[PDB]
């Protein structure tokens, strides 16, 4: 009843309703997906073309942290940009202190602490974004998803946004059918296919597909967008 | 040296169930005598304090210790004893470890509960020197040491203690250019305090 | 023991005519007895038909010139693109110089 | 609801309420011609024992800039101090008179300071007073501006503020033309003030001031205003 | 934010009143009675103990000393009163240090009143729920009696009462008071007023605090005496209460 | 109201603290801690194909000797874990010897009490169980709650189904303190949990933390299967 | 972020500070604790309740040494008492011992604790402490003393008193057995008898905590050599309590 | 710190705290000031408090801000003391900086500025005081009177009353005070002030205080005997 | 509605009502249109006046020699944002001898707007902005909303009744895309687009303002007689 009007107020059942409302805000965004392959990660996202006056291939959504971390988010885009700026500051501080690129689990913990710190007071608002991020470090490839409550986990495949249910079903089938794993290019094709399938929930507007990847054998452990013939091949595979 | 600008000397001795504290009266700037009525001895209840050094620092420390002793009496509902006042003086001095007061304080008293005379001296940063015989301070400290190591006896009646401390003070002050324009002696018993002004050559 | 200043040499000259002004400068930059460069201009056109030269320690002079150009830009922004006259520029430069009264620019300025 | 809350229509509550407060003030009229700008105010004395010479609704910001106020006139003193300081500091920094529009923009930036400043909170509420700023500069000649606690200012050929602003402005719409002389502007200001004032107009209930390039800002004495009122009465009847 | 939980302790009412100040006065009106009487040669303070009136209560709470010449009687919260008393003691010592003279009573009273008023005007904190009766001596006016309330107002009185039965005590004190009374007559009047206004079976010695400020009594110019329970019992026997 | 911030109710209660206690049971996971007179053993009941199981854990390594288990939501759990690690490191730097388990528990309980007394701070809806083998006290289990209350235990259990485990432990101790046996203590705790709850916990259904004299570590799934 | 700069404790229209009254209610819901002052000592006693049967109740002590000659006990909220004890020890060191070289008297330390408790009822954004404290001490110039401190910062000196659930009955019992001539053993016996009434479970040495301010204990002073150097405060072991039972 | 906006605007454009401060001024005792040909007279009403009040030590309402300037008030007494202290400090500072004592108008403007600042600043409440400021400018023989209000408005006035039944006294003044021929001697001004005060204060002549201000810093507080003489003369002339 | 008090409160459906109220403030402003080609970028603005005796409110603000914007909504917020953008461009030039890219300025505005919708004590801005510029990548047009969203478009319109102009721009996209080297034609296309949002008024020299930037053209503003040839 009255327990939903302020952040960091426990309900009688032990709930924080402002965080749940932030999750509701997240559920109204576009679909973002991440796939973990044998030696890297692939991030894919759908961008709605509200008007034909939007310049194609501009308005980039996927963002980069340091030179090896990829991040995408669903929800209120400015909140995601705020979180990415904070993550860039954290990575810079870690690199300055310890002369090594920040490991992915450490970056995930720093982001989680920052998100969680916004559920502790009623003078601030929880972040309205769910973030799928990851990359490659000395231990290998890592993929994580972070929720508005500050909780995060590592995933074999993650999906968020309005079309999250169908994307999760497709990811589960993909994981079940490939116990050994997937290559980076095959992961790019599958991400294109899954984004196209998940868009079928929202047929009212056209969409553009954006894909990025970070792999040891394809980008030498750096994060790079997919823009050339590979992007067209993935689009053709998805539309097939 | 700020400590040797104004001049002045203070002595303290223990005799039987009694104590004695004496000081000179001169106040001069560098070599010109300004005042012959500058007393360096104050008392807060039954505890006596004599301060040598910069006259400004002497007055400031007297005012500050009067402040602190009044507040102590208000909170504790009893007068402060010499043994606790010594610790208070040491802490007050060490709180200015780097901007120190250029002072030579000496504490003399009789403990109300025990009746034992107590005496102590301090440097400018609050190091405590406890003595069973005597304490000296001022520009004529070496002369005072020479007089006291020869004239003092372990147990003296107040009448004899008066003569001993007075002669030590006068003969040490007559060999110090910056000390001596008058002299005051305090003889302190359990229930009586006597103050005497000595006759001196002035110059 | 650091000596944040230098000399850098150079010579400038300003002459005012009946309907014109002239500001001339040497183009030689030296440290003590070596030549840093033979063509390093020290006279600049700082907008609104105003020319400026701050001769002496080169770093301080460059900083002062950059600050004055920025001041002209903000004067245009804040006053509806009004032309900055020469006396107003002189006063603004006086304030810029006196803003470092106790750590001054080591230059002689002519506009 | 804080002091910086948006209404569902897209407006700030405190600014609208301050405008309502301004609507309760006494009437001030400004008229701009090519021979100078005229400002005029009514002196709303509460009691017969109140000495009207102590009521000062028209103040000088600089030799070439004057101002009149309406509403909570106590709040205007801080803004007047700010404007005088801005003009004097501009003269110090640039050896030139400040433009009227720049001074008005500085005053509006100050008025914004119940929230975020113009360059990135000095008070807990917006001002409750509106200003008529008259001036002359070499770039734009004679100018009249209306400044409001919303941080927005306008330029007017003629403007009226205060309790009787609507009727006075309606009269100004039908009576202002670009060929008005200074004396005609003075008579028009007096006539509109007499129309909007409940009390009978005289040399004590109202005062006039003028800004010219030659003589600068000046406030008329009571004798000159009385002569002008007599001239207006004779001309009208 | 936290705007909902703010009670706005420093705002006016539509009638021009401060709610917190009035409520603190009402809180004080339920505390033990204190009375101050000034005669031509001294001052008497008498505080009737109200709380913690039990047999196993060691006397070892209402009368306090500020300096060697000024004392106070407290009505209200004891801990807030102790805070203000510590501040007043520090102020008196600061004045002595600066000017090498004893602080006049009015200056200290006005300083305490200003401290009280500050909590009423600015900040978001509750006012002090304490009323003080000051009894002091100075070379300007001689013997002085003051009172100060949470509103920050201080007033000088010949005879005053603060506490549970201020109306009845003041009505009693308006009569039977003369400008030429002595210290013993003032003591008798204070005890009689306390006995008449007491809402208890008897006015015993263990429910009272007494203090006098006069001249002499094994002291110099001015002596402050805080009565022991035995002295209070002897005074009660002498006056006629015999309780 | 008094039910939104940490102020007293008319009955002297603090509703936000009680609601945080309720929040401590958001995850239906039970944990059990026992002592073996030479070691300390904690076992937790971790329970989607998309998740990476190795990243899911409620057992933290606060320092070389101190281990922690949390009951409650994972964000507050990680908040507390980071705070405890920082406190232990600061203690070791400042005082020159390893932080003991009981002192760390007291420090965390003091922080929780601060949360319960300050309005702008909300309590953390977690229950913290610290285990170690102290060089002065031997095996040690200490537990702190959102109210600021902490105590040491011979053995303890946390979760929704904690009454059954507590009753079974008390019956075992009455039969007869500690366990007189680290692997044997681990198997004892596994069997105790199985008997208290039911079914057969596979290697993926539990996580085990073991604290020995100079170390605290966590067993892998292969080690847990080896116990089974 | 922290915008709670306003008092959470305010006067009601009737003149009552509600939060302090609620803290007093929380105290009155707490377990019983007692203090008795004899001619040659002071006894402070309390009941030890265990949250769980598997909890080592020895690790939690409701009686705490403040100074070698001053100890304390409480009724109310445990964590508040723990924090208050830490603060009281720190204030004892930083306000008196570092200035005069001696531990403070009982009354001055009680006054400092009362100041700390009062500040929590007027400063912004805080809740008053929900405890009541009994403090027992000895000093050279005042002898033995016992004090009670309330959540509002009011403190009173007591010949004997009790706080907690069974406060009224224990107070009546102690009133009926006061004679101004008791010794330490008599006070300990009276305290045990009064506690036996207010304890519902087992009444032994593992469910009672007793402490005494008595005579100096040279054995509890890990060095020899200074004639003027004693810790009067002493906590009775469970074995001694069982023997006295 | 505490910086809540206590004084804000209402939907009708009013600031309620200022109006309530004006009501607080209304609750205060009645003060009056009159201008003479060469003097200013300030009259105040004493509250009918208990007869056990000591007149020597109680504050006497009329306070000398400087040897040539006095101030009286109506409203809360302690707030008035704060304003009086600020005015005295400012007068000394001005005399220091400009080598001349303040004018009456300058001090009035300073006090009004303090009141306005409290009306506009955050975390404080406005003063519940209205003030009358009287005096003579240095080397000037022109009487000066001014009134200041909680909002910050000030004006000069030839005769003015504040507090409680100030309307009746103001009507009496308007009926009896002539601008063309103000009272010539000090006695006439004192008589007018006393007669105006007697219109609301029927509790006797004991509760009336009179202060006379004359140029070259001539400030005299009349004794109770003189005020009683004036009152007896007025009573005698009342009937015949 | 109890959820619209401040900007730190979500609704049960996950909406920020103060942001929506700021958007409503935008929707009541005068229409402005932005357009661009591969070589030039253009802003067209319809001014408004209080009454006949009043001047018209300015709507176009120059940020730097290669960049400017037009506003719709609360003008002081536009002044604050424009001053911030001027400072950022000046910093880029002073420190790197570099002309700030349009996309980076959009990012900066997004970041500055986001911080005002997540913390207590501050309101979101109440203005929408159309930003034109020319940099090393050519001509750019951006649309900024106070929620923090910034979009890059070929053309757009904001303010009251901007839908007609937006539809006109969407229909004639391929035409104005290729108006390279002919600034007057692009300006006339923009004027025709803004003519679609007029209902009871006609464009005059007093209520029409135009701005243009381009490959060789610094950001320039035309008003008054300077627009008489475009009417």
């Amino acid at each position: 009843t009255g327990y939903d009007l302020s952040n960091s107020v426990f309900s009688p059942d032990g709930r924080n309703f402002q965080v749940e409302y932030a999750v509701k805000a997240v559920e109204n965004g576009t679909t973002s997906i991440g796939i973990k392959c044998n030696d890297g990660v692939v991030f894919a996202v759908e961008k709605l073309i509200t008007s034909k006056l939007l310049v194609p291939q501009k308005n980039v959504k996927i963002q980069v942290v340091d030179r090896h971390i990829g991040c995408v988010y669903s929800g209120l885009i400015p909140d995601g940009r705020h979180l990415v700026n904070r993550g860039r500051e954290e990575a810079a501080s870690f690199k300055k202190l310890y002369k090594t690129p920040i490991p992915i689990p450490a970056f995930a913990d720093r982001l989680g602490q920052y998100v969680q710190a916004h559920t502790l007071y009623n003078s601030v608002r929880p972040f309205g974004v769910s973030t799928i991020f990851g990359g490659v470090d000395k231990n290998g490839a890592h993929l994580y998803m972070l929720e508005p409550s500050g909780s995060y986990w590592g995933y074999k495949g993650a999906a968020t946004g309005k079309g999250r249910q169908s994307a999760k079903a497709e990811l589960e089938k993909l994981v079940d059918h490939h116990p050994e794993g997937l290559s980076a290019r095959e992961a790019v094709k599958q991400a294109a296919k899954i984004i196209y399938l998940a868009h079928e929930d929202n047929k009212e507007k056209d969409f553009e597909l954006e894909i990025s990847w970070c792999s040891l054998s394809e980008t030498n452990g750096l994060h790079k967008f997919v823009k050339g013939d590979l992007l067209q091949e993935a689009i053709d595979f998805a539309q097939k | 040296d700020p400590s040797s600008i104004n001049g002045g000397i203070v002595v303290a001795m223990t005799g039987k169930d009694c104590v004695a504290i004496a000081c000179d009266l001169r106040l001069g700037s560098q070599s010109l005598g300004v005042s012959n009525k500058f007393e360096k001895i104050f008392h807060y209840g039954h505890v006596f304090l004599g301060i040598t050094g910069l006259a400004t620092d002497v007055t400031t420390l007297n005012e500050m210790f009067r402040y602190k002793t009044n507040l102590y009496k208000l909170k504790e509902e009893r007068a402060i004893e010499p043994e606790t006042f010594t610790q208070l003086v040491s802490s007050s001095l060490y709180e200015r470890r780097f901007g120190p007061y250029f002072v030579g304080p000496v504490v003399a008293g009789i403990n109300s509960k025990s009746g034992k005379p107590f005496i102590a001296g301090f440097d400018l940063i609050g190091c405590i020197d406890e003595a069973k015989d005597f304490i000296v301070s001022g520009t004529a400290s070496d002369q005072l040491f020479g007089m006291c190591e020869s004239l003092y006896e372990p147990n003296l009646e107040p009448e004899d203690l008066f003569e001993t401390i007075s002669q030590a003070l006068l003969n040490a002050a007559d060999r110090d250019a910056l000390s001596g324009w008058g002299a005051v002696v305090y003889i302190i018993k359990k229930d009586e305090v006597v103050k005497r002004y000595l006759k001196m050559r002035q110059d | 023991q650091f000596n944040p200043y230098g000399d850098n040499g150079g010579t400038i000259l300003g002459i005012a005519g009946e309907d014109f002004a002239v500001l001339a400068g040497d183009t030689r930059n030296i440290t003590d007895y070596s030549i840093n460069s033979r063509y390093e201009p020290k006279v600049f056109d700082c907008g609104d038909n105003i020319v400026m030269s701050a001769n002496g320690f080169a770093a301080d002079g460059d900083a002062l010139v950059k600050r004055f150009k920025n001041s002209v830009k903000w004067y245009h922004f804040d006053h509806n693109d009004k032309k900055l006259s020469i006396n107003s520029a002189a006063r603004n430069i006086q304030h810029l110089l006196y803003g470092k009264r106790f750590f001054p620019y080591y230059v002689h300025t002519i506009i | 609801r804080g002091v910086s809350t948006f209404s569902p229509e897209g407006r700030l509550f405190q600014v609208e309420y301050s405008l309502e407060a301004i609507k309760l003030g006494s009437t001030a009229i400004g008229i701009a011609t090519k021979e100078g700008v005229v400002l005029g105010v009514e002196k709303r004395a509460t009691s017969p024992l109140l000495e009207s010479d102590s009521i000062e609704k028209i103040v000088e910001i600089d030799r070439h800039i004057g101002c009149a106020m309406s509403g909570l006139t106590a709040d205007a003193r801080s803004m007047i101090e700010h404007a005088r300081t801005a003009a004097v500091t501009h003269n110090l920094y640039y050896d030139e008179d400040i433009n009227v529009e720049s001074l008005t923009q500085s005053v509006c930036d100050l008025a914004l300071r119940f929230g975020e400043g113009a360059s990135g909170r000095l008070m807990s509420r917006p001002f409750g007073v509106a200003l008529l700023i008259a001036g002359h500069d070499a770039d734009d000649g004679y100018q009249l501006f209306h400044a409001e606690p919303s941080g927005t200012f306008y330029r007017y050929n003629a403007k009226a503020i205060g309790s009787g602003s609507e009727g006075a402005q309606a009269e100004l719409l039908n009576e202002w033309h670009s060929s008005l002389t200074l004396k005609e502007a003075e008579l028009l200001v007096l006539k509109i003030l007499k129309q909007v004032m409940e009390e009978k107009l005289d040399e004590n209930n109202a005062q006039l001031s003028c800004i010219t390039k030659q003589d600068g800002f000046k406030i008329y004495d009571n004798e000159k205003t009385a002569e002008l009122i007599k001239e207006l009465k004779e001309k009208e009847a | 934010g936290s705007r909902r939980y703010d009670s706005r302790t420093t705002i006016f009412s539509p009638e021009g009143r401060l709610y917190q100040v009035e409520y603190a006065l009402e809180s004080i009106s339920h505390a033990g009675t204190a009375i101050g009487i000034m005669a031509s040669d001294g001052i008497v303070l008498a505080a009737e103990r109200k709380v913690t009136s039990t047999l196993l209560e060691q006397d070892t709470e209402k009368l306090y000393k500020l300096n060697d010449k000024i004392a106070v009687a407290v009505a209200g919260l004891t801990a807030d009163a102790e805070i203000l008393i510590n501040t007043a003691r520090i102020h008196a010592q600061n004045y002595l240090k600066t000017y090498n003279e004893d602080i006049p009573v009015e200056i200290l009273v006005r300083r305490l009143s200003d401290i009280k008023q500050g909590y009423t005007q600015h900040g978001g904190l509750r006012p002090f729920g304490v009323s003080f009766i000051y009894a002091g001596y100075d070379d300007r006016y001689g013997y002085q009696l003051y009172t100060s309330n949470p509103s920050g107002n201080y007033t000088g009185w010949k005879a005053i009462s603060v506490g549970a039965n201020t109306s009845a005590a003041q009505t009693l004190l308006q009569m039977d008071y003369k400008d030429d009374m002595k210290v013993d007559d003032a003591i008798e009047l204070a005890l009689k007023t306390l006995s008449k206004t007491t809402d208890s079976s008897a006015l015993t010695y263990d429910r009272l605090e007494f203090a006098t400020i006069r001249k002499g009594a094994n002291d110099g110019e001015v002596y402050q005496k805080i009565f022991k329970p035995q002295e209070i019992k002897d005074i009660l026997v002498k006056t006629g209460i015999t309780k | 109201y008094d039910r939104h911030i940490t102020i007293f109710s008319p009955e002297g209660r603090l509703y936000q603290v009680e609601y945080a206690f309720k929040a401590t049971n958001q995850t239906n996971i039970n944990s059990l801690a026992v002592r073996g007179k030479d070691c300390t053993v904690v076992i937790s009941q971790k329970k989607d194909k998309l998740l990476d199981p190795t990243t899911v854990s409620y057992i933290f390594c606060i320092s070389r000797t101190i281990g922690m288990v949390v009951n409650g939501p994972i964000p507050d759990a990680r908040n507390a874990a980071l705070r405890a690690k920082a406190e232990a490191a600061e203690f070791r730097y400042k005082y020159g010897y390893d932080m003991p388990c009981d002192v760390l528990a007291k420090r965390m309980a003091n922080l929780s009490q601060i949360y319960t007394q300050r309005a702008y701070m909300r309590p953390l809806g977690v229950i913290l169980t610290f285990v170690s083998v102290d060089e002065e006290l031997g095996p040690s289990i200490y537990k702190t709650d959102p109210a600021g209350y902490y105590v040491g235990y011979k053995a303890t259990a946390t979760g929704p189904k904690q009454q059954e485990i507590t009753t079974n432990l008390e019956n075992h101790f009455k039969k007869s303190d500690h366990i007189n046996e680290w692997e044997k203590v681990v198997e004892f705790a596994i069997t105790h949990m199985i008997d208290a709850l039911g079914t057969e916990f596979s290697k993926n259904d539990l996580e085990v933390g073991v604290a020995t004299k100079d170390k605290f570590f966590t067993l892998s799934a292969e080690n847990i299967e080896e116990r089974l | 972020t922290d915008r709670y700069s306003f008092s959470l404790t305010t006067f009601s229209p009737s003149g009552k500070l509600g939060q302090i009254d609620y803290a007093l209610t929380a105290v009155k819901q707490g377990v019983t604790s007692l203090g008795i002052k004899a001619t040659n000592g002071v006894v402070i006693a309390t009941e030890k309740k265990s949250s769980s049967p598997l909890a080592m109740s020895e690790t939690l002590s409701k009686v705490s040494l403040l100074t070698p000659d001053i100890g304390a006990v409480y009724s109310g909220m445990g964590p508040d008492y723990r924090v208050l004890v830490d603060k009281s020890r720190k204030v004892a060191h930083t306000s008196y011992k570092r200035i005069y070289g001696e531990y403070p008297p009982t009354k001055l330390l009680v006054s400092e604790v009362a100041k700390i408790m009062q500040e929590a009822t007027q400063s912004g954004g805080v809740r008053p402490f929900g405890v009541s404290l009994l403090i027992a001490g000895h000093d050279e110039f005042n002898g033995f003393s016992l004090y009670q401190v309330d959540p509002s910062g009011s403190y009173f000196p007591w010949k004997a008193t009790a706080i907690g659930k069974g406060s009224v009955a224990a107070k009546t019992f102690l009133e009926k057995r006061w004679n101004d001539e008791l010794e330490l053993e008599d006070a300990i016996h009276i305290a045990l008898l009064t506690l036996k009434e207010s304890v519902e479970g087992e009444f032994n040495g593992d469910t009672i905590e007793l402490a005494i301010i008595g005579d100096e204990n040279p054995d509890l002073l890990g060095y020899t050599g200074i004639p003027t150097d004693g810790p009067r405060f002493r906590k009775l072991t469970s074995q001694e309590i069982n023997d006295r039972l | 710190g505490y910086d809540r906006a206590l004084s804000i605007f209402s939907p009708d454009g009013h600031i309620f705290q200022v109006e309530y401060a004006l009501e607080a001024v209304k609750r205060g005792t009645c003060a009056v000031g009159v201008k003479g040909k060469n003097c200013v007279v300030l009259g105040c009403e004493r509250r009918s408090t208990l007869k056990l009040q000591d007149t020597r030590i109680t504050p006497s309402k009329v306070s000398k801000i400087d040897s040539h300037v006095v101030l009286s008030f109506s409203g809360l007494n302690a707030d008035s003391r704060i304003l009086i202290e600020k005015a005295r400090v400012e007068a000394q500072s001005h005399r220091l900086t400009l080598e001349d004592p303040v004018t009456v108008e300058y001090l009035t403007r300073y006090v009004a500025g303090v009141q306005q600042r409290y009306t506009q600043s955050g975390g404080v409440r406005p003063f519940g005081v209205s003030t009358l400021i009287a005096g003579f400018d240095p080397r000037d023989d022109e009487p000066k009177l001014y009134q200041t209000e909680p909002s910050g408005i000030y004006s000069s006035w030839s005769a003015q009353t504040i507090g409680r039944n100030s309307k009746t006294v103001r009507e009496f003044l308007e009926k009896n005070y002539d601008r063309k021929e103000p009272p010539a001697t000090v006695e006439e001004c004192v008589k007018l002030t006393v007669r105006s005060l007697l219109e609301v204060v029927q509790t006797g002549a004991k509760n009336i205080e009179i202060t006379v201000v004359k140029p070259d810093s001539d400030i005299v507080a009349l004794s109770s005997e003189e005020i009683n003489q004036y009152v007896t003369q007025i009573e005698q002339e009342k009937q015949e | 509605n109890n959820y619209d008090g401040d900007t730190v409160t979500f609704s049960p459906t996950g909406r920020l009502f103060q942001v929506e109220y700021a958007l409503e403030a935008i929707k009541q402003g005068s229409v402005t249109v932005g357009l661009r080609s591969n070589t030039h970028a253009v802003l067209v603005a319809l001014k408004r006046n209080a009454d006949e005796l009043s001047s018209y409110q300015k709507k176009i603000i120059k940020c730097d020699e290669h960049m400017g914007l037009s506003l719709a909504g609360l003008a002081p917020d536009a002044r604050v944002l424009s001053n911030y953008l001027r400072q950022q461009c000046n910093y880029s030039s002073l420190v790197f001898n570099r002309k700030l890219a349009v996309e980076r300025a959009g990012h900066l505005l997004c970041d500055k707007a986001q911080k005002n919708t997540q913390s207590y004590g501050g309101r979101p801005y109440g203005v929408g902005l159309l930003i034109i510029g020319y940099d090393k990548s050519g001509a750019h047009l951006l649309e900024f909303q106070p929620s923090g969203n910034v979009t890059e478009l070929y053309g757009t319109a904001i303010g009251a009744r901007s839908q007609g102009a937006k539809t006109y721009l969407e229909r004639t996209l391929d035409t104005f895309i290729k108006i390279d080297g002919n600034p007057d034609e692009l300006i006339k296309a923009g004027v025709e687009a803004i003519s679609q949002s007029l209902r009871d008024e006609s464009l005059t020299v007093d209520n029409l303002s135009i701005a243009i930037v381009g490959k060789d053209t610094p950001f320039t503003i035309y008003d008054g007689e300077a627009v008489a040839k475009y009417i």
